[PDB]
């Protein structure tokens, strides 16, 4: 029974869901990736209110239930302000934690650099700082994939036949390899991704999909600015995550006091797979740093 | 993103 209210911010409206943890111990703000996705796939974090960890959720500009701003502010440097415009409006000046998944992590970082003065901790779940790099690394992945698909992707990809059947064939199978491990996609996620393939964001600011990043984010690469981040931090990732662990390192590398912890036998939506123990680590990370 |  989380208060799913709405909030007008920067000319446009935004939806936000937070299940106020019984005994307020820490306020963790969530940051979904994509872009163009939604928070619906990060709901599993509910197991965190138990630890008296309050958890807020929110669909970024034009994402999910929230509305899109002028197409002019279709960037990451924008999403940032939002998070703040929102946060501030939510609890004025208070010690808050952040958790960006994938893109949201990148964002999370991006935000972390400027409005760092408003942070207690920063949890990243398979995030990134240099889009180009992430991409470069995915190819490798694709390459490793079995000829049949490794060949379909490059083929139809190098032509725009993204709709092509043989293409999707790889895609789904691929997703069941770097996005979601040994299993069946849960509701929370579905609706999320479904959103992306319906909103105007993931279409313009991202690209046809995850490994076909053609949107307004391929240039982005603030790997150097992250160095500036000095507040405590946490980074996670899977052995076979679409955003390969090799990316995570860098971050962990450019930022001290970080304790990169790769999840064994886990993919991207780690917060679901070994979710059972996933939360812990985060909570463990939070609590302690108080 | 896709699915089944
Ligand atoms: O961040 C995301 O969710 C997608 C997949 C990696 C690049 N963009």
């Amino acid at each position: 029974e989380c208060i799913e209210n709405y909030a007008k911010v920067n000319g446009i409206y935004i939806y936000y869901k937070l299940c106020k943890a019984p005994e307020e111990k820490a306020k963790l703000m969530t940051m979904h990736g994509g872009p163009g996705m939604s928070h619906d796939y990060l709901l599993s974090l509910r197991d965190m209110t138990k630890e008296g960890i309050t958890v807020l959720f929110y669909d970024q500009f034009g994402c999910g239930r929230s509305e899109e701003p002028d197409q002019s502010k279709f960037t990451i440097d924008y999403g940032v302000e939002e998070a703040e415009a929102l946060r501030s409006k939510l609890f004025g000046n208070e010690k808050v934690f952040l958790m960006g998944s994938a893109y949201g992590g990148a964002l999370a970082l991006a935000y972390a650099v400027k409005y760092q003065d408003h942070l207690k901790g920063l949890i990243v779940s398979g995030g990134l700082s240099s889009v180009p790099l992430t991409v470069k690394e995915m190819n490798r992945l694709i390459d490793e994939l079995p000829a049949k698909y490794r060949d379909a992707i490059k083929k139809y990809g190098s032509s725009g036949s993204y709709e092509n059947p043989e293409y999707q064939e790889a895609v789904n199978y691929f997703y069941h390899q770097h996005l979601l491990r040994s299993e069946d996609w849960p509701p929370e996620v579905l609706k999320s991704l479904e959103y992306a393939e319906r909103r105007n964001v993931y279409r313009i600011m991202n690209g046809p999909n995850e490994f076909t990043i053609t949107g307004t984010i391929k240039d982005w690469d603030i790997t150097d600015k992250i160095s500036a981040i000095k507040i405590p931090t946490l980074i996670t990732v899977g052995e076979y995550d679409e955003v390969t662990p090799n990316v995570a390192r860098v971050i962990h590398e450019k930022i001290a006091g970080s304790e990169l912890h790769v999840f064994r036998d886990c993919s991207h939506l780690t917060m679901w797979e070994d979710r059972e123990g996933y939360n812990k680590l985060l909570s463990d990370f939070i609590l302690k740093h108080l | 993103p896709l699915g089944g």
